[PDB]
């Protein structure tokens, strides 16, 4: 666990898989390992920083309609961030 | 660009607290405009100076405040 540090192997199992083929029934076995994804990562790289991004964007509401320069550059650029991050 | 020389992990790591940390002083930066503009226009001259007042203090806040980070985060990982 400590050489896999982006999941966590939570379960472990030992099956049969015997299956029957055109040259004939060939006996078999099955380990299985459960990976969960650690979720530390996905929370700072891009849930966060997405809220931290749209929450950006409602610091337009409160700049004077007369100057809309300064909303649009809010609104667009996170915008466009959004698109970076999420490719 | 940092973040993605690395492999996805379960803890927080010390470059984690030096971003995250970078990243709010430039959003209270924003904030910090939004406040400034929105009681400025403000039909008194009430709000007006206290306009001012908040980016004077800000001018002097702002680096004391970052000062006193760089001073606790390198306390606290550079040992
Ligand atoms: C807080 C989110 C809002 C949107 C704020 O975002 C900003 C500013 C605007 C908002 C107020 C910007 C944001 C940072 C935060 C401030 C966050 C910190 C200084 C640190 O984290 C805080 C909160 C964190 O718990 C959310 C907490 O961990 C606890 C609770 C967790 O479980 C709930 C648990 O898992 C954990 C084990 O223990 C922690 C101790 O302390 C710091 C760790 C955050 C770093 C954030 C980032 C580093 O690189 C990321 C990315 O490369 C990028 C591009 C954007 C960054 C960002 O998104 O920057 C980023 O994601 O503020
Ligand atoms: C170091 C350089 C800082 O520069 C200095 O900053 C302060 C505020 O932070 C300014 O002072 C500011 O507040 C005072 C308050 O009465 C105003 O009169 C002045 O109009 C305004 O500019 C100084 O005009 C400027 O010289
Ligand atoms: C792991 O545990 C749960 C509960 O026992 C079970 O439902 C799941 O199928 C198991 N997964 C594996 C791969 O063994
Ligand atoms: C009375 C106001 C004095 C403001 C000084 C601000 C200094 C900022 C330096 C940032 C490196
Ligand atoms: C660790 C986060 C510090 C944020 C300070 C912001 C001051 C405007
Ligand atoms: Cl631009």
């Amino acid at each position: 666990s400590s050489s896999l540090p982006s999941f966590q192997l939570t379960n472990t199992s030992t099956t049969y898989c015997t299956s029957v083929t055109n040259t004939g029934i060939y006996s078999c076995l099955r380990t299985t390992i459960q990976l969960k994804r650690e979720f530390s990562f996905y929370l700072l790289q891009l849930y966060i920083p997405s809220c931290m991004l749209v929450i950006v964007s409602w610091v337009s509401f409160w700049f004077d309609r007369t100057a809309i320069p300064a909303r649009v550059t809010l609104g667009v650029t996170t915008l466009l961030t959004m698109t970076a991050q999420s490719a | 660009g940092i973040n993605s020389q690395l492999p996805p992990v379960s803890y927080i790591k010390a470059i984690d607290v030096w971003i995250g940390a970078c990243m709010t002083f430039i959003f209270c930066a924003l904030l910090e405009f939004a406040l400034v503009n929105h009681i400025a226009n403000a039909g008194t001259t009430e709000w007006n100076d206290i306009s001012k007042r908040v980016d004077l203090i800000s001018r002097a806040l702002f680096p004391v405040l970052f000062f006193v980070f760089n001073i606790l985060y390198w306390s606290r990982f550079g040992h």
